[PDB]
């Protein structure tokens, strides 16, 4: 519902969405090769 | 609610506002009914935190 979601944020405005207690796969993030930019800082997306 | 034909809960009068939430769950009601007559001969609750 974040990265796919219908509707925008304006950045003057941003979202924040907190998420806990539930099933975490950022495997879904990087095998999506629909991301342009993808750094990270302090971890590493292969030990997510 | 008239229109409905049922009774409504929606006046939460117990707190004003919300702000910095942490926590938000829901799942099925426990030991509970609904009817305004007299019974007899009907259970206890005991619930321990």
């Amino acid at each position: 519902e974040v990265f796919n979601a219908t509707r925008f944020a304006s950045v003057y405005a941003w979202n924040r969405k907190r998420i806990s207690n539930c099933v975490a796969d950022y495997s879904v993030l990087y095998n999506s090769a629909s991301f342009s930019t993808f750094k990270c800082y302090g971890v590493s997306p292969t030990k997510l | 609610h008239k229109n409905n034909k049922s009774w409504m809960e929606s006046e939460f009068r117990v707190y004003s506002s919300a702000n910095n939430c942490t926590f938000e769950y829901v799942s099925q009601p426990f030991l509970m009914d609904l009817e305004g007559k007299q019974g007899n001969f009907k259970n206890l609750r005991e619930f321990v935190f």
